[PDB]
């Protein structure tokens, strides 16, 4: 189990607005999981971990467009961990 | 990345099936069992939904179906409870389909 925080530079290059570089965080990694076809329930019996961000921070900004500046919102990770995929 | 094995599950060690008239057939049933560490990720994104999940679990690659017979049967049991239909394959892959249902 290894779920790590990874920094991401992201370029916004939309026609009309000023380019803008945004530095955020995402979670990436490998967690354990197993699954078998339960025919008694006729469904998949799943017991799975997934690399997810437990806590995050919103990241707002102004995109300087020629026809009206916009306000953008992005989540950025603060703690990455192997947790339930469905929660 | 993933791993395949035929295993015995609590409910199927052994499996019991009861018909009308109360006649029961029991018997162990091996199940295809996929397990491993899939590469997963969660990232913040613009707009809605604000989050993106590359979530994946080790799932069986279904290539056929197996009809397993329960041996230990009560006298005069119906045939419908003497068999079980199980999806069967040979390899496991990282897939998100089990999470959907």
């Amino acid at each position: 189990n290894s779920c790590k925080k990874v920094g991401v530079e992201e370029l916004i290059n939309e026609k009309g607005c000023d380019l803008m570089i945004i530095r955020i965080n995402r979670c990436r990694g490998h967690c354990f999981s197993f699954t078998f076809p339960n025919p008694l329930t006729k469904k998949y019996s799943v017991h799975a971990k997934c690399c997810r961000m437990v806590e995050w921070e919103m990241l707002e900004t102004e995109l300087k467009c020629s026809k009206g500046n916009r306000n953008l919102r992005i989540p950025s990770a603060t703690q990455c961990e192997c947790f339930d995929c469905l929660v | 990345e993933c791993e395949f094995a035929m295993r015995l599950v609590p409910g199927f060690n052994p499996l019991r099936q009861v018909d009308a008239n109360g006649k029961e057939c029991r018997g162990n049933v091996e199940l295809p069992f996929c397990k491993g560490y899939c590469k997963t990720s969660e990232s913040g994104t613009h707009g809605f939904p604000p989050r993106v999940q590359n979530s994946k679990v080790c799932t069986l690659v279904t290539t056929s179906t197996r009809k397993v017979v329960l041996d230990d049967c009560d006298d005069g049991a119906d045939e419908s409870v003497k068999f079980v239909m199980v999806p069967h394959g040979t390899d496991c892959e990282c897939s998100a389909v089990p999470l959907e249902q």
